[PDB]
Order: structure tokens, then sequence, then C-alpha cells
């Protein structure tokens, strides 16, 4: 039984490193991403209640 | 004669005890040990087995 938590748990703890890298990967193509769109409306969305 | 008789059985029955007691001892303490090595040994596959899951 311990082995098969370890597994579950080294299954677990690979997912988690997978979404780090995943979530790193998106921050580094969503900057390219923005920059070549552009961020020219940023600023409307700053006043729509204050 | 009756004394010496009385006296003998007491003697022979009191070694007879005392050996079976030993045997039963020594046998014991041999069977806990062949347990405890093979708990032993098992031990070392769980932890073999463990580290191939790992892997």
């Amino acid at each position: 039984a311990q082995a098969e938590q370890e597994r579950i748990r080294m299954l677990s703890e690979a997912k988690s490193q997978i979404a780090d890298l995943v979530t790193l990967t998106a921050s580094r193509v969503l900057g390219a991403e923005l920059q070549a769109r552009g961020h020219d409306a940023l600023i409307a969305e700053s006043l729509a209640a204050l | 004669e009756q004394l010496a008789n009385a006296r003998r059985d007491y003697e022979a029955e009191i070694a007879r005890a005392r050996q079976e007691a030993a045997k039963i001892v020594a046998q014991a303490q041999e069977r806990a040990k062949q347990q405890e090595a093979e708990i032993i040994a098992q031990a070392r596959r769980e932890a073999e087995r463990l580290k191939e899951e790992a892997r």
C-alpha cells in the first residue's frame, strides 16, 4: 500500500510540475502574443466602474 | 527406602520439568529468530519493489 501511495503522489507531483511548466510556457508565449497584439485599449478597461 | 524413593521421584520430576522448559525455551528462541529473519528479508524485498516502482 505504501508503494501504491508513492506512485499516486509521484504522479500528483509530476502533475504539479507539468502544470507549473505549462504556466511558465503560457506566460512566455502570452508576452510574445500580447506584444504583437498591442495593448492600446487597456486604458478603457480601467473605468468601467471608476 | 520410602524417603529415598519420594526424594528420587521429586528430583526426577523437577529435572524433567527443567529440561522440558529449557528445550521449549531454545526452540522458541530459534523460531523467533527465524521469523525475524524472514520479516527482515521481506522488508528488503519490499524496499526493492518500492524502488523499482518509483523508477
